[PDB]
């Protein structure tokens, strides 16, 4: 339980700096001279302080049981008149295998770095998708972003995943097991991270159904 | 019938009346078309200032955190006092008369800051994160309500007739009346009213 | 027929789209007060009312915010009692959710109904 | 609805506040050039 | 993102699956949902009053005449041409003829306005 | 005065108060009630803000 | 099936987010309750008690009227015919779907925009929650047609302060919304033109605390006083004349004041009191002041021998008598067996009041699932 | 307390009455009405002798007075009011046991897991049963520990030192009203709803339809007195009721419209003003009624008007 201390510790130093500081620059206004330069000193050295105090409330986090895999690194090149200027970017996804989905785009010099950055921030964009008894979609759903359709079909228990790379891995990472894809137009895989993730929210759950319409969703085998 | 008495209440401060030309989302809010103004229905600007005064007074159970942005200078000491009275000693005059300026003040409020002169006076963000945002800006000045739906805070704000949709529909709870001075304080005397009625039920 | 079906079908359409309350269709046909009855009765629609139906009509149809398209077909399409439930797999864009409106000897029926009855005929269109 | 309507036949309480009415009286073909108006607010308005 | 729904059902279908921390405001969220009100169909109708045709020459009848809002009183205290309308509607209201009531109207007024001059003659009296 | 007063007020009558439903005006509620009924609350003991002239 | 097309029409049921409303759809009788739609709302109430993803229920009534009673009528007619069997299954019908509401698991809501009379009080006033409308009028003429207030009435008019239950079900007296809620029969009140504002934000509540449900009706209700000529402000009145044993002593202390000081009250007191069939002031009297103490399922189970017992003639024919006379022959001049009141004695209420199950019929008791319920009200 | 020491005696003046009527049935009222007040004070004087802890131990000796089988009824009928009261208060607390939110939540677990109907109220019932005993054994230390620290504080100070019923209290949505300038503010804001003409007429329902619709059939000659005070006894109209029975007859007969108005000239519940009698004497220079004209001016003049 040590972790909600350590924030607290950090709590009360920095209400404490903001009141210390609250307190010079009261005085500021009413003091002139040389004696204004060392107020003007002395808060300098307590802001120094508290953005010291400030960047350290900023660790990131990562969930244990969740995986990450990456989708694309590109090098991607800006001109200059001493050069070309080249720099990276990596596109990443996570899932948890039961039904939370997220994904992060980010930028660095280095391909490492990149992965790096993108590994942070793929936590901040989480989704949570409904599965039809753990293995499937409700029903067929076909959905477009920009030039990317994207077309699923769910199957009974005994078949397979039967997708591209791309869609194979978001569907796997969200926690699906039976399901058909095809992608049609273009395949950029920007736009198909998007596109799957645009079908995966668009799919109406009986539940949905019962919610919007008031009346009763049965499955046929049993009635 | 009370509730007769209530409407003219709301009638008497002036907040029926407002401006000509309502977009499409108001007019579930709107009675009709008089003297070139679009009048509002006190009796829906009623049960919208029931709500949002219940949430803001259900906060207070559990412990919650609320921030006050005013960008009209005509209710300076009105919103002054209500975020005195409920923000407590956790208030800072110089961040709530000038941190609403900053460009990302929430999305990023653990950026450094820099002393260099008088300036118009040094504010760090805030150390803990809102629950709720209370917004007293018509001509949208600031990016509050757009950072505030970024980072999913409830808002709490006074809708005019010509809102745009944008901005609407990040807006939870919508107040719809004229801001008027009579207005605007039966608002934060109805906010304040309740809070402090709440934290009295804990011994507070 | 069919133009006129279309008409007040994609009319419907466009005032969902913009959250109104009431809409008006002018002309109409006994085809398209049943049409009408079936998405009442399937709770796509509030109410209806007919205005003055053997000179000049006119229905007022009252929404709610819940029917994402309405199609009806400009061509002849047959269809026989077995071959409904095919079709059906094939008609509706997410093969769930949504009902095709057949008429028949015995009525303007949808298509559960209809494989019921053991019956078929002309497909008028499809709500969902 | 109710009370609005009753209370729609009492005083007068459709009375245009000052800011609108004072906004209709800023108001009241074409306008003064540029070469002209500028001529104007550099003579005037300097104080 | 691109989930759909609003602010509290949104928040409810991402606390439901365990993608995020429960937020403080959810409970008075559900404890005070946000307003609804139905459907409108985008039509504002104009009001208007029995006595408007009677208050419009009201304005050409004793021409110009009183002004009880620069004299900021109240919303409710009538305003001349209102009282006059009101007359006019409940005179006409028994039958009378429409411009005898005018004009049974239009002497009243000017009684009112000789009134008003003698209050203020005997004001300057008493002055 | 009682000659004053009496002759000030035929400035006013043909219905001297008029306001046919300016109910704060012919009853006698106070603000701290209106607010009261707003809300749904009981308001005893409660100091919320100063008034608005102060 | 293919049979049941009249009572699917007669009640429509209504569904939302998560609740059903059952709405009365008898226009020609003024929403007067039959056995098939008595048995069809327990069918309903049962089902939506027992599904999980229905979070509170609701009754409506369309048209002027919410429900004017029971079908008297088809009941005369099945005793002129012979036989009880009708009415007996009618009866045990209609004192269950009551206890059901009385112990039911979940919110429920009852609107009443219109009058109310007879049962129809009884199978809402029970509820969880009541909203009155402007036009809600509610009232029990049943002394004037030789019935007593069955259906539970003998609990809520029981439970009112003062001897206001007394006062209402032997005078028959109409109550306004306000007046309902003053007393506390009512919870909510709301205005006729306001109602599609209630009515849709209770439709889109998905909520299923009482607090919530309690605080959005508050939200979008009305605030009301009652008048100064409001029947409250009599309650020292009906203290004062209501308050003795007998009915005998009630009348003569009425007509001495009456005589006496000529109050106006006392002798609309006194129109109202003389209509009625003077056997079953008696067996009112006696009902209110004993199931001021008893539970509701007591007080079901004993208005369902006195019902068991006026409908099979025992002592008088005071049922059929002023359901003919007040329905078929509109005389509005009905005449008693005991044509006074004094002739009346405690033989003939006593058999009212008889413990039938003790002749060895168990078919002359009602029966409740009270083991499988636990009733709590 | 005082609740449940009224309804104690309540249903004991109820039940003992019944009992001495077929105990003594030779005794009339006035007697039975004697013996129930020596009874009601000797049983108040054993609950403050020994409380009710005393009335369900162990039966006493009777009193001289009275024999010993109307004490054993007196023991009987206490335990049968005793029972009663614990029912009543045990069903009402299951009553909000059952809703309290531990057990909603445990109840939704089990609804989404699949337990439904007949098991599913058998868990909700045993999980709030389980919740009054835990309950009442947190009560039942609270006592103890109240009774303890009484006694404790008291031995300490002392080595230191040497029927009938009937109100109405107005509360809505949980707000209450008590006050007296409550019923001020309603009487004066309702003086001023009839005054601007905002107040609305009744509704005609039952018996007053028919009256309506008989006096859409009066006839010409015809006196209306009767059918007048019939309905002015259902349906106590004000002004506002009586101006809309006047505007439905103008459109259900002319000469039953013109022959309330005159049976009605006088009536303070109306409200009669100069604009009825511009109004009627208007309608009656439109019908050429010249005799009828002096008849309400006559009637106009007789109050003072002119
Ligand atoms: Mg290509």
């Amino acid at each position: 339980d040590d972790m909600k201390e350590r924030d607290d510790i950090l709590l009360e130093k920095l209400n404490a700096i903001d009141k210390k500081l609250e307190s010079k620059l009261s005085e500021l206004d009413h003091t002139f001279g040389k004696k204004g330069k060392r107020l003007e000193e002395e808060i300098r050295d307590l802001a120094e302080e508290r953005n010291a105090l400030t960047e350290k409330k900023r660790q990131p986090l990562y969930r244990k049981g969740y995986d990450v895999h990456v989708i694309d690194v590109k090098k991607v090149a800006k001109v200059t008149k001493g050069g070309r200027v080249e720099r990276y970017t990596a596109l990443m996804v996570c899932g948890n295998y039961e039904g939370v989905i997220g994904y992060a785009k980010a930028k660095a010099e280095t391909g490492q770095s990149a992965m790096q950055k993108a590994y942070e921030k793929c936590f901040q964009n989480l989704h949570y998708i409904e599965r039809h008894e753990e293995h499937t979609i409700a029903h067929a759903i076909q959905t477009s972003y920009k030039k990317t359709k994207l077309y699923l079909w769910p199957a009974p228990t005994t078949t397979g995943m039967k997708a591209g790379r791309v869609v194979k891995t978001m569907l796997l990472l969200a926690g699906f097991k039976n399901i058909k894809s095809k992608v049609i137009g273009s395949r950029n895989s920007y736009n198909t991270v998007k596109a799957v993730l645009k079908a995966l929210n668009a799919v109406e759950t009986p539940k949905d159904v019962q919610e919007k319409f008031g009346r009763t969703v049965v499955e046929k085998y049993l009635l | 019938t009370l509730h007769g008495a209530v409407i003219q209440k709301l009638l008497n401060t002036g907040s029926h009346l407002g401006r000509r030309a309502a977009e499409h989302h108001f007019k579930q809010y709107a009675y009709g078309t008089r003297n070139g103004m679009t009048i509002i229905d006190s009796d829906k600007t009623l049960i919208c200032l029931r709500s949002a005064a219940s949430f803001v007074a259900n906060l207070a159970s559990a412990r919650g955190n609320i921030f006050f942005v005013n960008t009209n200078p005509l209710f300076d000491e009105i919103v002054e006092l209500t975020s005195r009275r409920i923000q407590g000693d956790a208030y800072n005059h110089n961040r709530s008369t000038n941190l609403w300026k900053m460009g990302g003040f929430l999305t990023n409020s653990y950026s450094p800051k820099k002393f260099r002169s008088r300036h118009k006076k040094l504010c760090f963000g805030p150390t803990t994160m809102p629950d709720c945002v209370v917004v007293f800006d018509a001509e949208r000045k600031s990016s509050v309500v757009l950072e505030a739906a970024k980072l999913q805070i409830p808002v709490v704000a006074i809708v005019d007739p010509n809102v745009p949709l944008e901005f609407f529909e990040k807006i939870t709870y919508p107040v719809p009346a004229r801001d008027s001075v009579k207005f605007v304080y039966l608002f934060c005397n109805v906010i304040t009213k309740c809070f402090v009625a709440e934290q009295m039920k804990m011994g507070i | 027929g069919r133009r006129i079906l279309n008409d007040a079908l994609r009319t419907i359409v466009n005032a969902e789209r913009r959250g109104k309350a009431s809409v008006e269709l002018k002309p109409i046909s006994t085809v398209m007060s049943s049409f009408l009855r079936i998405m009442k009765e399937k709770g796509y629609i509030k109410n209806f009312q007919v205005h003055d139906p053997h000179r000049v009509g006119r229905i007022t149809v009252d929404l709610q915010g819940r029917v994402n398209d309405c199609k009806a077909l400009t061509y002849r399409q047959d269809v026989k009692a077995k071959e409904i439930e095919e079709y059906t797999e094939r008609t509706l864009p997410t093969r769930q959710w949504g009902y095709v409106v057949v008429t028949t000897p015995d009525g303007i029926l949808d298509h559960e109904e209809a494989i019921k009855r053991n019956v078929g005929g002309q497909v008028l269109g499809f709500f969902y | 609805m109710h009370y609005m309507g009753l209370f729609s036949k009492a005083g007068n309480i459709f009375r245009q506040p000052r800011a609108m009415q004072a906004s209709n009286a800023m108001l009241q073909s074409k306008i003064f050039v540029g070469g002209l108006s500028p001529s104007t607010d550099v003579e005037l308005l300097k104080e | 993102s691109w989930m759909k729904g609003d602010l509290l059902s949104k928040t409810r279908r991402l606390v439901g699956g365990l993608a995020t921390r429960e937020p403080v405001w959810l409970k008075a969220m559900e404890a005070s949902p946000p307003p609804v009100f139905p459907r409108s169909n985008g039509n504002l109708k104009k009001i208007v009053l029995p006595e408007d045709p009677y208050v419009r020459r009201f304005a050409r009848k004793h021409p110009e005449a009183k002004l009880v809002e620069p004299n900021k009183v109240s919303a409710f205290i009538p305003d001349p041409a209102r009282v006059y309308g009101c007359r006019v509607l409940e005179l006409t209201k028994n039958g009378i003829s429409e411009d005898d009531a005018m004009s049974v109207a239009n002497m009243e007024y000017l009684a009112e306005r000789k009134e008003k001059k003698k209050a203020y003659k005997r004001l300057k009296e008493l002055a | 005065l009682f000659e004053k007063e009496e002759k000030e007020l035929t400035e006013v009558i043909k219905g001297p108060d008029r306001a046919f439903g300016d109910l704060i005006a012919k009853s006698g509620i106070t603000d701290e009630m209106l607010d009261s009924l707003i809300a749904l609350k009981d308001f005893q003991g409660v100091q919320g803000l100063p008034p608005l002239t102060e | 099936s293919a049979s049941d097309a009249d009572v699917q029409d007669q009640v429509s049921v209504e569904g939302k987010a998560k609740s059903r409303a059952a709405i009365l759809d008898r226009p020609s009788s003024l929403n007067a309750l039959s056995a098939p739609m008595v048995g069809r709302l327990k069918r309903l109430y049962e089902s939506w008690e027992e599904n999980p993803a229905i979070s509170f229920v609701l009754m409506k009534g369309s048209g002027k009227t919410f429900c004017s009673g029971a079908d008297v009528l088809p009941l005369y007619h099945s005793i002129n015919e012979g036989n009880t069997e009708e009415c007996k299954h009618f009866f045990g019908s209609l004192y269950n779907f009551v206890y059901l509401q009385g112990t039911y698991l979940k919110p429920n809501i009852a609107i009443m925009d219109g009058v109310t009379m007879g049962c129809g009080g009884g199978i809402s006033i029970p509820g969880m929650f009541r909203v009155a409308t402007d036009k809600t009028v509610l009232a029990h003429p049943e002394v004037q047609i030789g019935f007593h207030p069955d259906a539970g009435a003998s609990y809520y008019l029981s439970r009112l302060p003062g001897y206001l239950g007394e006062y209402l079900a032997l005078t028959g007296q109409k109550l306004d919304g306000v007046e309902m809620i003053a007393c506390g029969l009512a919870t909510h009140f709301c205005l006729h033109s306001r109602l599609g504002m209630v009515e849709e934000r209770i439709g889109k509540l998905l909520t299923d605390d009482p607090t919530v449900i309690e605080a959005s009706l508050a939200q979008y209700s009305d605030l009301v006083y009652p008048d100064n000529t409001s029947v409250l402000h009599k309650i020292e009145m009906i203290d004062r004349y209501f308050g003795l044993d007998t009915v005998e002593e009630i009348i003569e202390a009425m007509e001495n004041e009456v005589a006496d000081s000529g109050n106006e009250w006392c002798k609309k007191t006194l129109k109202q009191v003389k209509e009625a069939s003077p056997l079953s002031l008696k067996i009112t009297l006696q009902s209110i002041r004993e199931g001021r103490f008893q539970t509701l399922d007591q007080c079901l189970t004993r208005e369902y021998r006195i019902s068991l017992c006026g409908v099979s003639k025992t002592v008088s024919g005071d049922f059929c008598e002023g359901i003919r006379a007040r329905l078929v022959d509109k005389d509005f001049a009905p005449k008693w067996d005991p044509p006074r009141l004094e002739d009346v004695s405690k033989d003939m209420v006593d058999c009212y009041f008889s413990p039938a199950t003790d002749a060895d019929d168990s078919e002359s008791e009602l029966k409740l699932p009270t083991a499988q319920r636990e009733p709590y009200f | 307390e005082d609740g449940t020491t009224n309804e104690f005696l309540s249903r004991f003046v109820w039940i003992m009455r019944g009992k001495v009527s077929e105990a003594y049935p030779d005794c009339d009222k006035k007697m039975i009405d004697g013996m129930l007040l020596l009874i009601v004070e000797k049983v108040v004087e054993e609950i403050e002798r020994g409380g009710f802890n005393k009335v369900g131990s162990a039966p006493p000796s009777p009193s001289s007075e009275f024999s010993d089988d109307l004490w054993a009824t007196i023991w009987e009928v206490s335990n049968t009011v005793l029972k009663d009261m614990e029912k009543e208060r045990k069903k009402e607390k299951m009553k909000q046991y059952v809703q309290s939110p531990e057990v909603m939540e445990m109840c939704r677990f089990a609804g989404e897991i699949g337990i439904r109907g007949d098991l599913l109220r058998e868990l909700r019932f045993k999980w709030a049963r389980e919740k009054m005993d835990d309950a009442e054994f947190y009560e039942s230390l609270e006592q103890q520990r109240d009774l303890d620290n009484s006694i404790r504080e008291s031995e300490t100070v002392d080595g230191e030192v040497e029927k009938r019923k009937g109100k109405l209290k107005y509360k809505i949505y949980g707000l209450e009203l008590s006050d007296p300038k409550w019923v001020e503010m309603a009487d004066k804001i309702h003086e001023a709803e009839e005054e601007a003409d905002w107040r609305e007429p009744k509704p005609v329902t039952g018996k007053c339809k028919l009256v309506m619709e008989k006096l859409e059939s009066l006839q010409e000659g015809d006196d209306p007195s009767g059918l007048l005070a019939e309905w002015a006894e259902l349906l106590e109209p004000n002004r506002v009721d009586w101006i809309a029975l006047i505007n439905q007859l103008r459109e259900g007969n002319t000469h039953a419209y013109l022959k309330v108005a005159e049976g009605v000239l006088d009536e303070k519940s109306f409200n009669a003003s100069i604009s009825d009698y511009s109004k009627l004497i208007h309608i009656h220079a439109k019908e050429n009624h010249i005799e009828d004209v002096e008849r309400i001016l006559k009637k106009m003049s007789q109050n003072g008007i002119f």
